[PDB]
């Protein structure tokens, strides 16, 4: 098994009772060459290791399932949504917790012309990256802080007025009724678990134990390839095909 | 849930075991001080299996207590209103529902909630009482 | 069971966790059983 | 610059500071190379003085460091936990701390023409502006002040972040001047150093005072003691033929000090007001960028041109001109000496890059030297005012709501952002300034969601960012024909100090930077006179 791969016995454990990585015996806690634990060799069918993503990555469950949980939580149609995750798109102003200086909003399907040359150059560039992240994002990492930045109490509130006011007034009206009631429900649930809404996009990605994976393990060499690859740039390009990795390794045909 | 597998063994049992108020307002207490979940349902169906069973069981003070509590928490502020009325008749009647200032003052959010939706009337009524 | 404590494994690859926990009727203290 | 070395033995060094030890202990034929108070700046060879507030492990650190002598007010076990060679008791540490410092360098002040300056305001530049007077004739001229220190001219030395240098300090850089070639210093004479005791071994030649309010919420005394310590200074001015006397007889105060020392000592008077003055304005004008003052001296009248801003400024012009009069200076020296200093460090330091609006830069971080400086901003008669103001995190928490309440009742436009966080979040602090005209967080931020931050009752604006690299050079984006922008509270300070580490920021450069690239923005479409900027992009 190699160091550090998707079958290492660092993360998985020995794959002979009591054998380590070298060779050295003990009868039934780490090896001081290697760091083998010695234990059984049951332990590589339960023990779980997990990827450090370089940029995060929305769950394929929460997103492309009809009818989406994070676009009703979002209330964004998933169209414009996923072109945040899937295309050349970028989301303006994603959070509402901290101060910002530009009025853009909304999702831009072309690029801001000043934003490439003219505010990097005037702020300086080490300066630009501390609040570049605060204007307009880009990926899923944005939608994780739409999300975070949630205030699920506001919106219990904002659709219940908005509820009400479709009453006192064939086919829009009911159907956005039902959205409303789904988005209200869905937020109650959120605030009496300890379910966060931010945990339906991924950063770090359990693996399955090794003898779960004697198709699978091709998947994951897929994701590790371009997740490895992303960080050796650091790429909007490069995202995408690790968002999508992920996507077909969690679940394909969607 | 411990305490609703009680009341059930009660309430679809013999006759000596079938449950009297004090069961009803242990099992409704359970519910309203519940860590996790939303439990409107859960209580305002017991309180349709308790007036089901009017012929044999009557409230108390602690009833109404319970249930303004309940309704208040989750917001159901006209049915609170309704069972403070009835808790208004009861001798002790308010300081049952403040509990001494545990629980989050069950007695200050039920006056909360009134100012919070412009029910001054039943707001002042509720200071008489008090 | 290998059939439980396996699924909890393929579940835990969704970032699902499965936890079974024993609620004592005697004093009601909450165990998580080793799955 | 050259190093100097001294060495004195530990008997010669007590007998020439005539320190009489309680008790000796040790060998006192011991070689000492230098002297130091702090532990941690203790070499090998050093004496060490061991002050009453330092413990039991400051005197391990000093001896694990090489010091081969120590001086301390109380009898410390030498046998068993200093291996130190010689111990000196002495009745107070503080107070021979400062004669044994001058023995050791030789008292290097008595070679030395001395300037001191000494007031609650203007010691910063009027010492920047005497030191340049004293060049211009020639005299190579150190400074000590707050700010820098120099050794003749443009050699700056690396001196230590400290606003109060100690005894030893103080006479240690002294003598590195004299090795050097300096001839003459002006030093400034806070009334905190005075009051320590300082720089009481040094040798003063010229006593200069500025002027006295009660401003430094610092100085632990009353007012008669904070004005006793200033005419410390005052009192040495003893030798006729050798002393001279500058008073600024504006200030109520200044017949207390012209009393103070031999009153046979001369004295030259300046005034802004006060037409009795030896030294006086006839005309004077103000703007943006310069003012021009025709001063009225015993030797004739003299026209000035400086860079230098504000009315306050003009005392400190006439200050180094009476001291050039009181030094019988050339009328021509006056002159170039005074226009030459254009911008001491953070001292309503204008930043010029050839732009219609003012930019300076100030260390106000308090509500009344706020309050001050934008008084003397509003007299130069600007369309608007621009502060960008911050408050310092974990200390100082009563003048957050108050420097907010100045800043948007004297600002047209008021841009909040972070002094100096450390470990308090950035947003906490704001909110602390916020509360001081009724407002929250929560309520700036909702304003942000509906893209328009309206105004305040008086018609002012207020903005916010966290960011002060952001606040700063947005804030530079503001600036209109005839405005000025006043950014407050660093000064010349050169580090923002963000959780632990001091991370280097100097406010001068960010306004230097910003006043460059402003032409691309604008150019580029950007409105960028309020908050939000409307993008071309944007609707």
């Amino acid at each position: 098994p190699e160091k550090d791969g998707l079958f290492c016995e660092r993360i998985f454990g020995p794959i002979k009772s009591g054998i380590c990585a070298c060779g050295n015996y003990r009868v039934i806690k780490f090896c001081e060459q290697c760091g083998v634990e010695f234990v059984d060799s049951r332990i590589r069918r339960y023990q779980m290791g997990y990827i450090k993503l370089t940029c995060p990555v929305t769950h394929v469950w929460y997103l492309k399932r009809l009818p989406s949980y994070i676009a009703n939580l979002l209330d964004k149609p998933l169209k414009e949504l996923e072109g945040l995750v899937y295309c050349d798109f970028s989301f303006a102003r994603p959070i509402t917790k901290k101060p910002t200086f530009l009025r853009l909003r909304g999702s831009f399907e072309y690029e801001i012309q000043s934003w490439k040359y003219s505010i990097p150059l005037f702020f300086t560039t080490q300066g630009f990256e501390i609040f570049r992240n605060r204007e307009i994002s880009t990926g899923a990492g944005a939608i994780r802080e739409q999300l975070a930045d949630l205030d699920l109490r506001i919106i219990i509130e904002n659709s219940l007025v908005e509820w009400k006011q479709l009453g006192e007034e064939d086919r829009k009206i009911v159907r956005r009724k039902d959205f409303l009631v789904r988005r209200m429900e869905l937020a109650k649930h959120f605030i009496r678990t300890n379910i966060e809404p931010e945990w339906m996009v991924l950063c770090l990605l359990p693996v399955l134990p090794p003898e779960l994976r004697p198709d699978i393990n091709e998947l994951y060499r897929r994701v590790i390839y371009r997740n490895n690859t992303l960080t050796d740039l650091l790429v909007m390009c490069q995202e995408k095909l690790v968002q999508e990795a992920v996507d077909t390794l969690l679940d394909n045909g969607i | 849930e411990v305490a609703y597998a009680t009341f059930e063994n009660m309430e679809y049992g013999e006759d000596f075991m079938k449950p009297d108020t004090e069961t009803y307002n242990w099992v409704i207490q359970a519910y309203t001080r519940a860590d996790s979940y939303d439990r409107v349902q859960d209580v305002a169906e017991l309180l349709g299996m308790m007036v089901e069973d009017y012929k044999r069981v009557q409230p108390n003070v602690k009833t109404h207590a319970l249930l303004v509590e309940c309704f208040t928490k989750y917001c159901v502020v006209k049915e609170a209103i309704r069972h403070f009325r009835a808790l208004k008749n009861f001798e002790g009647g308010t300081k049952v529902l403040h509990n001494a200032g545990n629980f989050e003052d069950p007695l200050s959010l039920y006056l909360r909630a009134l100012c919070r939706e412009g029910r001054i009337v039943e707001l002042i009524d509720a200071l008489d009482a008090m | 069971p290998e059939s439980f404590r396996l699924l909890v494994r393929e579940l835990r690859s969704l970032a699902l966790e499965l936890n079974h926990f024993l609620v004592s009727e005697k004093n009601f203290q909450i165990n998580r059983k080793e799955v | 610059i050259v190093e100097p070395k001294f060495r004195l033995s530990l008997a010669e060094l007590l007998d020439e500071s005539k320190v009489v030890p309680i008790s000796v202990y040790g060998d006192l034929d011991v070689e000492i190379t230098g002297i130091q108070h702090d532990s941690r700046g203790v070499s090998s060879g050093d004496l060490f003085v061991c002050c009453e507030n330092e413990g039991d492990s400051v005197l391990s650190e000093a001896d694990k460091r090489g010091a081969v002598a120590v001086v301390a007010s109380k009898e410390i076990d030498i046998e068993d936990t200093l291996g130190c060679r010689a111990l000196v008791i002495v009745e107070d540490t503080e107070a021979v701390l400062a004669a044994l410092a001058s023995s050791f360098y030789r008292h290097p002040s008595k070679n030395m023409a001395v300037i001191g300056v000494t007031g609650t305001n203007g010691k910063t530049t009027t010492t920047y502006l005497i030191k340049s007077l004293y060049e211009a004739m020639g005299v190579r001229t150190g400074m000590f002040s707050t700010v820098s220190c120099y050794v003749h001219g443009d050699n700056k030395m690396d001196s230590p972040t400290t606003t109060s240098p100690d005894a030893v300090l103080v006479q240690s850089m002294m003598a590195k001047m004299l090795h050097n070639g300096t001839e003459a210093l002006v030093m400034e004479a806070s009334p905190q150093e005075l009051a320590s005791g300082k720089c009481d071994e040094v040798d003063f030649d010229i006593a200069v005072f500025t002027n006295l309010t009660r401003e430094d919420s610092d100085f632990r005394g009353t007012d008669e003691e904070y004005r006793d310590a200033e005419a410390k200074l005052f009192a040495r001015m003893v030798d006729p033929e050798r002393h001279r006397k500058v008073v600024n007889i504006d200030d109520p105060n200044a017949a207390f000090f012209v009393q103070q020392g031999n009153p046979d000592v001369p004295v030259v008077t300046f005034a802004m007001e006060n037409t009795k003055a030896d030294v006086h304005p006839l005309k004077f004008e103000l703007s943006l960028f310069e003012t021009q003052v025709l001063v009225n001296t015993p030797q004739g009248i003299l026209e000035i041109s400086s860079g230098l801003l504000g009315r306050h400024n003009i005392y400190n012009i006439l200050a180094a001109v009476a001291v050039g009069i009181a030094v019988g200076a050339p009328l021509e020296d006056i002159v170039r000496g005074v226009e030459e200093v254009d911008a001491v460090p953070g001292r309503c330091e204008l930043i010029d890059e050839e732009q219609a609006f003012g930019v300076i830069v100030d260390h106000a971080n308090t509500p009344d030297g706020l309050s001050r400086l934008l008084d003397s901003v509003r007299e130069l008669k600007p369309r608007r005012i621009i502060t960008v103001i911050g408050c310092a995190g974990e200390n100082e928490r009563g003048k957050r709501p108050v420097m907010t309440k100045i800043a948007t009742e004297k600002s047209d436009v008021t841009m909040l952002t972070s002094d100096n966080p450390g470990n308090e979040d950035p947003l906490d602090i704001l909110d602390d300034m916020l509360s001081g005209i009724g407002w929250t967080m929560q309520e700036y931020l909702k304003h942000g969601e509906h893209d328009y931050y309206p105004p305040l009752s008086n018609g002012h604006r207020l903005f916010l960012h966290d960011v002060r690299r952001v606040a700063v050079r947005c804030a530079v984006a503001m600036g209109e024909e005839g405005d000025m922008v006043v950014v407050a509270g660093k000064g010349h300070e050169s580090y923002q100090l963000e959780g632990d580490k001091k991370e280097f920021y100097d406010d001068r450069e960010e306004c230097r930077e910003a006043l460059q690239y402003v032409d691309e923005l604008h150019q580029a479409g950007i409105d960028t006179s309020e908050f939000p900027w409307r993008l071309p992009e944007s609707h």
